[PDB]
RNA sequence: UUGGCGGAAAGGCCUUGGGUGCUUGCUGGCGAAUUGCAAUGUCAUUUUGCGUGGGGAUAAAUCAUUUGUAUACGACUUAGA
RNA sequence: GCGUUGGAUUGUUCACCCACUAAUAGGGAACGUGAGCUGGGUUUAGACCGUCGUGAGACAGGUUAGUUUUACCCUACUGAU
RNA sequence: CUAUCUAGCGAAACCACAGCCAAGGGAACGGGCUUGGCAGAAUCAGCGGGGAAAGAAGACCCUGUUGAGCUUGACUCUAGU
RNA sequence: AGAACUGGUACGGACAAGGGGAAUCUGACUGUCUAAUUAAAACAUAGCAUUGCGAUGGUCAGAAAGUGAUGUUGACGCAAU
RNA sequence: GUGAACAGCCUCUAGUUGAUAGAAUAAUGUAGAUAAGGGAAGUCGGCAAAAUAGAUCCGUAACUUCGGGAUAAGGAUUGGC
RNA sequence: GCCCUGAAAAUGGAUGGCGCUCAAGCGUGUUACCUAUACUCUACCGUCAGGGUUGAUAUGAUGCCCUGACGAGUAGGCAGGCGUGGAGGUCAGUGACGAAGCCUAGACCGUAAGGUCGGGUCGAACGGCCUCUAGUGCAGAUCUUGGUGGUAGUAGCAAAUAUUCAAAUGAGAACUUUGAAGACUGAAGUGGGGAAAGGUUCCACGUCAACAGCAGUUGGACGUGGGUUAGUCGAUCCUAAGA
RNA sequence: AGAACUGGCGAUGCGGGAUGAACCGAACGUAGAGUUAAGGUGCCGGAAUACACGCUCAUCAGACACCACAAAAGGUGUUAG
RNA sequence: GUCGAAUUUGGGUAUAGGGGCGAAAGACUAAUCGAACCAUCUAGUAGCUGGUUCCUGCCGAAGUUUCCCUCAGGAUAGCAG
RNA sequence: AUAUUGGCGAGAGACCGAUAGCGAACAAGUACAGUGAUGGAAAGAUGAAAAGAACUUUGAAAAGAGAGUGAAAAAGUACGUGAAAUUGUUGAAAGGGAAGGGCAUUUGAUCAGA
């Protein structure tokens, strides 16, 4: 018999499985599309989420009871020093999809990425890439039909690029190395932008401005095996229930006489790869700039980085991409940032924000103070010092 | 004497038997077959690191609902285990052959396990009380093991 | 052997030159038998080992210890000459 | 495709009303779903009443009290090697 | 505190053979049969859809020329009086 | 029993330890029972009423007895409701 | 000792240190808890939990068999020196 | 006539499926082809029937032989046989130079029940045939007794706050002994005695196969011994309900 | 649910109706060969993607009895009267 | 819930199975109670359920008639050997 | 003259041959259960003879390996034989959601007949 009470039904069933994500580095599943005009360019970027925090800034939206008024809004933080380029990924189209054709890598690899090639790599003999260096014995011949071969076929070209996780405060000390296609035109000419860079780096501020959306693609924090109530966020059976009450009560009719997919059951929750659209950057700033955190409002010699640093992960040191919101993973997690692969005109996009104050008090407790200074204009002299 | 089947020579082999011994019949079966065919200095080494907890018994068939552990993976296996009393008894018996090898005049250097047999001694019985005025058995299952061990030749 | 083309799974196609064997295009000489009246009457390619010479290369992973961005256990992510 | 509600009374299914709402559609899945629950009802044994029976006792009549057992197997499903 | 992993110890219920589905027909609700879908070792933690799961020769109902507890001017007697 | 002072207005500082009110049904109350699903409004109760009996008796035992309980009793009692 | 107290809590004499252990800290349990705002809307039903609680002072209604109801209801105070 | 509307149900699914469009659809006609344990012919088995042949080397006239037809089967009937324990006869049967039994993806005979042989193991009896006899044949009966599995190294060994360090002993110590520490029972005790009951568990020495659901060097275990001393404490005596 | 006649199923395999106790064909010792029955001959699948005259195009076509359903009423759809 | 009297309890004693005992539930009477346990009659009877042990060969049914306290049974006739 | 499932003493059997025959072939009306009345098992076999394994070695020990006794240790008291279920090792073979089966042949192994 039917239901007798409808009610929507629980979680997702575009989101399945609910399995751990293959790897710790969410795949991009698909890039911008090409516009063959535009310069050659990188349509994402790889770097680590810091932590969040707390900007103010003008409401401009006309028509809003806060427009021209002052809003406060949660930010997040993504550490994004340049990534190197390390190589060149040509793909041709064929009628089983994609296929990449040949890879051409760098010379000279930093030990950062040879460190993605061992799993133990203090026992080993760092052999990674020695015969291949000597590709480019004399004049590279070699290498340069290799980038031959992309530039006659491969109608999508991917640069392959690493994080130098040297410059975040992260202990890993094994580079990311992902695929990052190439929009611009001329596939040739794609092929030259890449072999020119290199061993070469790449800075967020060449891939992403502000006021950007963007795309984050994270794999999201694990919280291991989950039980049905928190897992899918079904009711709680009634406190009188035997043998336990944070569980699905029917899990499937008689007929079929089978669990159905669509019910809900305990597993792993988190963990999953996941991306989320639509953030908009609020700041593009450089980590050599000192007053990272200031604003044409603020002008206090700060950097972004909170007192005490960022909660679990340190402090900033190089470019920082700040997005709007949240965004899935946890601190210290590699995320992807890409292009939006569309063209948002709704007035959410396009919308020019100029930060009025960027909140740098510590995320370790009920911060009081933005900068050491101020705690010390406020407390007056301490026994210890000050 | 009356061993198990075996296809080795007798002049080049030493046998060691125990029988009745008050230990896991399907624990001792694993550990056997973990050193079945083995060198002997190299599974005696072995059962060594399996009792320091360094290396693994593979469980193959009496496994089940055990427990995943990757020590089992130089073994192509994720279900292994560290049956101490299992492996004290059978370093037992191959001390025993080894000491037998050595007054036969065998080269202790090429030993190896060509040999090594768990069946099911007689249970011993006890009893279990179960709800209701209920009474079960307790039984243990122990082990009849031999193992031979024969100079390796070509 | 010279040059060119083929990336959809190209692994093939075309082409220059000389060398060399055959040529049933034509005309000869010699041989075949006894597999006994037939017997697939053994002619193909597919992997593997081995031996002889020649050429070429000179690592890793796992366990154990370690991390917690992970986790019931496995697994994941890290670090360590 | 998508949703189809919060409540008073009633064990109720049904019903009825209040109210919100875009709407408060109808149904099936062993009259889905008790090793999922609960046990208010029915439907053991106690007890009370009304009618009936001489009586023991009867009552889709009313009322009150009344033990809700087991998965560790296989498959299915959820995750994990 | 369990569960979970380990060292040691170590049962039971249950079990024709067993174990992936849809439809058909069929003792009218199949794990097996027919036609299709499919289908790749060995497994771990959960789980309660299914095994018309287990527990008990259904306690309801009917039948038996089977009872018993109780009742009464049933039949037939009887202690006592 | 009272006063002053004192403190982050804390102070039966842990422990220990009634929720209360307005009503209806029902049984007066205290007490008792289905050990192992029913604690109740059921049973009992004091109070009330009725009945039998003056001992060669009432009520009740025993197969029978020169046998018994009430009764070491006597109507303000015993026995039966 | 605290305390009205053989309550609860701690200690002296006496006794014991016996319950298979080690490592982790998933789900779902079992037992113990807390929770913004709302405050029974949950449910058959306030089930479960919470709230109240000791003492001293004040104050205490309907009804009543005049005995109670009554700790009614409702308030205030409490440490140390 | 065909097609279409009429024509709405619940897991995803059925001209059987794929698929099929001058069809591989519908109506009709003509041929060829495919294949049943059916039909024709032959062989063989058996049954039934009708016959021939006691004149011989001719011992099997229920024998031998000729001819024809037939063969489904529950419940059930009948017939001919196979196997088992024991019995009379017989083979002057087999056998310690190996009987019976048992194992044997070894061989042979019979449609079959079964029979025979070889190999291994084994150790003392057993068989063929004529006949007699029955406690004479198992797959079941929630069969009886015994034994054994999968489940399964699985559930589980989680109440009573709690253990830790070192030394000794020992083959072996989480668990024994001693020391040190930390705790608890907190006098209505986890203390100190008794009644019922038990019966030696008390204590010492030795000791660890089993038991103490881990362990054990420890024990209420195992083995060997020691130990209970009354005129005054009880019973004994008295009487109670009662017998 | 109940009768009449027959043939069956039960008690029965075999070929066909995919599947099925009963329908169609045919009833059965063990084999060989030939021919067929009912049913079929695109492929699964043995056997003509045979021959011939027509009809039908379906945005739910239709596709052999039992049998696994469809009607009244309608259509310048198309065909023939 | 109750907790100073219809209190709670040891021991002794009495009541024994159609009997006891019952502040009454068909409650209790040694895990047994709407008639305890033990042994025997007893291998109680069962028109009812289950099982019923070797092969091959030949033949081969019935569910219908009449009667029955008969309708799950039998006698009878029929069918069969 | 008749009876005689008790007692005593005898002789027998087409009887049973250790799940049979009495419940009891044996320290059987025993061990054990129940308050009690009562209920009531299981359990035979080394070998001719203990000749019951001296001695050596490994182990803390149980035991093992030897050596030995013996016709046999494929008789070691856990003892005649030693089935099946179930199990270990070895060998062989197969294995996409069962396995097993029938007809026919291929392949591998094995084998009688002539
Ligand atoms: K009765
Ligand atoms: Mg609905
Ligand atoms: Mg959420
Ligand atoms: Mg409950
Ligand atoms: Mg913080
Ligand atoms: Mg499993
Ligand atoms: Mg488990
Ligand atoms: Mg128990
Ligand atoms: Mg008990
Ligand atoms: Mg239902
Ligand atoms: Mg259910
Ligand atoms: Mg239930
Ligand atoms: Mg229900
Ligand atoms: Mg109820
Ligand atoms: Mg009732
Ligand atoms: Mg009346
Ligand atoms: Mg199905
Ligand atoms: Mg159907
Ligand atoms: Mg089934
Ligand atoms: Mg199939
Ligand atoms: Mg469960
Ligand atoms: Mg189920
Ligand atoms: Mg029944
Ligand atoms: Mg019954
Ligand atoms: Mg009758
Ligand atoms: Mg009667
Ligand atoms: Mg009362
Ligand atoms: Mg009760
Ligand atoms: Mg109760
Ligand atoms: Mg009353
Ligand atoms: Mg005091
Ligand atoms: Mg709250
Ligand atoms: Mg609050
Ligand atoms: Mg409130
Ligand atoms: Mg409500
Ligand atoms: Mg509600
Ligand atoms: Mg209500
Ligand atoms: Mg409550
Ligand atoms: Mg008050
Ligand atoms: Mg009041
Ligand atoms: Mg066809
Ligand atoms: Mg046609
Ligand atoms: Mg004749
Ligand atoms: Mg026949
Ligand atoms: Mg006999
Ligand atoms: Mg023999
Ligand atoms: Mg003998
Ligand atoms: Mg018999
Ligand atoms: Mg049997
Ligand atoms: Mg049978
Ligand atoms: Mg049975
Ligand atoms: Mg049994
Ligand atoms: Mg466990
Ligand atoms: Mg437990
Ligand atoms: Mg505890
Ligand atoms: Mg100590
Ligand atoms: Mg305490
Ligand atoms: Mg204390
Ligand atoms: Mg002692
Ligand atoms: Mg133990
Ligand atoms: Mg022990
Ligand atoms: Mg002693
Ligand atoms: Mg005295
Ligand atoms: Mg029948
Ligand atoms: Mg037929
Ligand atoms: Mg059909
Ligand atoms: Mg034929
Ligand atoms: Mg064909
Ligand atoms: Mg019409
Ligand atoms: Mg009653
Ligand atoms: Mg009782
Ligand atoms: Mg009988
Ligand atoms: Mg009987
Ligand atoms: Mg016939
Ligand atoms: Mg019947
Ligand atoms: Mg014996
Ligand atoms: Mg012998
Ligand atoms: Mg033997
Ligand atoms: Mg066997
Ligand atoms: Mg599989």
């Amino acid at each position: 018999s039917h239901r007798k009470y409808e009610a929507p039904r629980h979680g997702h069933l575009g989101f399945l499985p609910r399995k751990r994500a293959a790897s710790i580095r969410a795949r991009v599943k698909a890039f911008p599309k090409d516009d063959r005009s535009k310069p050659v360019a990188l349509t994402s970027f790889l770097g680590y989420k810091a932590g969040m925090t707390t900007i103010v800034r003008d409401l401009d939206r006309p028509g809003s009871k806060f427009h021209k008024r002052e809003v406060v809004e949660a930010v997040t933080v993504v550490d994004t020093p340049p990534v190197v380029v390390v190589g060149v990924v040509g793909y041709v189209e064929t009628p089983r999809g994609l296929r990449s054709l040949t890879t051409v890598w760098a010379e000279h690899l930093s030990d950062e990425v040879k460190r993605r090639f061992y799993k133990n790599w203090y026992k080993s003999k760092k052999k990674a890439f020695t015969k291949y260096s000597a590709k480019y014995a004399q004049d590279g011949a070699g290498i340069e039909r290799e980038l031959a071969r992309i530039k006659k076929y491969a109608s999508v070209v991917r640069v392959l690029v690493h994080t130098q996780i040297r410059k975040t405060p992260l202990a890993q000390k094994k580079a990311h190395l992902a695929e990052i296609q190439l929009n611009g035109g001329s596939i040739s000419e794609k092929v030259d932008w890449a072999r020119e860079h290199f061993e070469k780096t790449v800075a967020v501020d060449s891939v992403f401005e502000q006021n950007e959306m963007i795309d984050a693609i994270a794999v999201t924090k694990g919280h291991g095996f989950e039980g049905v109530t928190h897992r899918w966020g079904t009711k709680k059976l009634p406190r009188k229930t035997h043998r336990g009450l944070r569980k699905v009560a029917c899990i499937g009719a008689w007929h079929p006489a089978h669990v159905m997919w669509s019910v809900a059951r305990a597993g792993q929750r988190g963990y999953h790869s996941r991306t989320s659209i639509n953030h908009k950057i609020y700041r593009v700033g450089k980590g050599d700039d000192e007053a990272n955190g200031a604003t044409s409002f603020d002008r206090t010699k700060k950097t972004i980085t909170p007192m005490g640093g960022f909660v679990h992960y340190g402090e900033i040191k190089n470019d920082f991409i700040m997005v709007k919101g949240c965004i899935p993973g946890n601190r210290k997690r590699i995320v992807t940032l890409r292009k939006s692969l569309y063209t948002n005109t709704s007035r959410k996009a396009l919308e020019e924000v100029s930060l009025k104050w960027i909140d740098t008090a510590s995320k370790f407790g009920k911060g009081r103070f933005q900068t050491p200074a101020e705690k010390h204009a406020f407390m007056g002299t301490l026994k210890k010092d000050l | 004497a009356r061993y198990g089947a075996t296809s080795t020579n007798p002049a080049k082999s030493a046998s060691a038997r125990g029988s009745y011994l008050r230990v896991s019949f399907k624990n001792t079966r694993e550990t056997a077959q973990a050193i079945n065919g083995w060198e002997l200095t190299k599974a005696q080494k072995y059962l060594e690191q399996v009792l320091d907890h360094q290396r693994a018994i593979p469980f193959r068939r009496f496994n089940s609902s055990i427990g995943r552990t990757a020590q089992g993976k130089e073994f192509g296996v994720t279900k292994a285990r560290w049956p101490a009393k299992s492996v004290k008894f059978v370093q037992g018996l191959l001390q025993n052959a080894a000491a037998n090898a050595e007054a036969k005049g065998l080269d202790a250097t090429k030993l190896y396990v060509s040999h090594i047999q768990v069946n099911q001694a007689p249970k011993q019985r006890r009893r279990t009380y179960r709800a209701h005025g209920r009474i079960n058995k307790y039984e243990s299952s122990p082990s009849h093991i031999e193992l031979v061990v024969t100079e390796k030749e070509e």
